[PDB]
């Protein structure tokens, strides 16, 4: 007739909930997951008596508070989406080629392969949000389900749907921090207004959207000041463990008979106004990681998006 | 306060907002000026992608600031 279940949102704090077999779980309690499966629209049975359930909505005050500490400030639909994505992507697999892990193509997840494989190369990074860092450590251990589902949830991605790698990558990196020092200083100057330095530190100093080469990043810009006069800007200091430059897909020929400086890059195949395909690549020859498919080429005609450079140690006298 | 948003084609629109407005609301202003859904908009300022969880003040964006609008790719 009646059962009792343990309800949690963190797997550490549990509360007893009394239920009958008259109405559905959703009707009596809310959206609930049982061993990963959403059973909200089912009738409670004796087989689930005493078992633990993960609640996704209609949270108590205590559960809501613990939720915010565990996942950060998230929308009311986040928990459900995360739990749902976790169930959806359980069947996804990693391909391991010479110890290198790459997400196998499935349900339009190639953009995720590019994001994850790029993240795997970024040293000294960590996440402030406990659940994200926990899932991150699990990912580096060989179990990536939590991490994949989490970043999909934070990135508002939908299972099966195509998406943007760069967008997700920078969204994820915006939630991370560096375990070491990094510094980026822009110098702006104008004859009337004066000299102004713009300082960035930590992870923020290791990422830039709008440029894809070190040369273009260090180039001097010239524009109009607020006062209406000639204003300039130039990078005068850059000290990082690594450098991630991201921009629109631009076509070029990448060759190793030139000895490039960058370590890795992502590529968008197809036209930009339709559904395309992402491929991750590293230089060790160009090692191409096409969602589990690995190959090597000397050169490659491709549309590069994100580019990963080694540690920066740069200063300019600016003159 | 007026700001500037540049596209890939070339046309540059002007938006009248406030420091209190978040990126989620700024995308709503672009929605009523270009018709582009907020779900498919990427705003880039000072080399940084703008996240919906923060406002304009968090990125030190103010008067005569130029934003870059890039469409959300589908890979
Ligand atoms: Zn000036």
């Amino acid at each position: 007739l009646t059962i009792e279940v343990l309800v949690t949102v963190d797997g550490v704090n549990f509360r007893t909930v009394v239920l009958n077999n008259k109405n559905t779980y959703r009707s009596q309690l809310g959206c609930v997951f049982f061993n990963g499966a959403d059973i909200s629209d089912t009738i409670p049975d004796e087989k689930q008596n005493g078992h633990s359930l993960y609640l996704a909505d209609n949270l108590t005050a205590d559960e809501t508070k613990a939720l915010k500490e565990l996942y950060g400030p998230v929308d009311p639909t986040f928990l459900h989406r995360f739990y749902s994505l976790k169930a959806a992507v359980h069947g996804w697999k990693m391909v391991v080629c010479d110890k290198v892990r790459s997400l196998k193509l499935s349900d339009n997840n190639c953009y995720l392969n590019a994001v994850i494989m790029t993240l795997d190369l970024l040293k000294d990074i960590k996440f402030v949000i406990p659940a994200l860092q926990h899932a991150f450590m699990k990912h580096k251990g060989g179990d990536s389900t939590d991490f994949i589902a989490l970043i999909m949830a934070y990135g508002n991605c939908t299972f099966g749907a195509p998406d943007d790698a760069s967008r997700l990558l920078h969204t994820v990196l915006a939630k991370a921090e560096l375990c070491c020092s990094a510094r980026m200083v822009w110098r702006e100057w104008c004859n009337v207004c004066g000299i102004k330095d713009v300082v960035l530190q930590g992870l923020k100093a290791c990422c830039y959207v709008g440029v894809q080469t070190v040369e273009d990043l260090r180039a001097r810009m010239t524009y109009v000041c607020q006062c209406g006069g000639e204003r300039h800007r130039q990078l005068v200091e850059h000290t990082t463990p690594w450098l991630l430059l991201s921009g629109t897909p631009n076509e070029k020929l990448v060759t190793t008979s030139t000895a490039p400086d960058f370590v890795a890059f992502n590529v968008f195949q197809g036209i930009e106004t339709a559904v395309g395909h992402y491929v991750h690549a590293r230089l060790k020859l160009i090692l191409k990681f096409d969602s589990g498919t690995v190959s090597k080429t000397s050169d490659w005609k491709c549309k590069v998006t994100d580019v990963l450079f080694p540690g920066q140690k740069y200063s300019s006298d600016c003159n | 306060m007026q700001i500037f948003v540049k596209t890939l084609t070339g046309k540059t629109i002007t938006l009248e907002v406030e420091p209190s407005d978040t990126i989620e609301n700024v995308k709503a202003k672009i929605q009523d000026k270009e018709g582009i859904p907020p779900d498919q908009q990427r705003l880039i300022f000072a080399g940084k992608q703008l996240e919906d969880g923060r406002t304009l003040s968090d990125y030190n964006i103010q008067k005569e600031s130029t934003l870059h609008l890039v469409l959300r790719l589908r890979g």
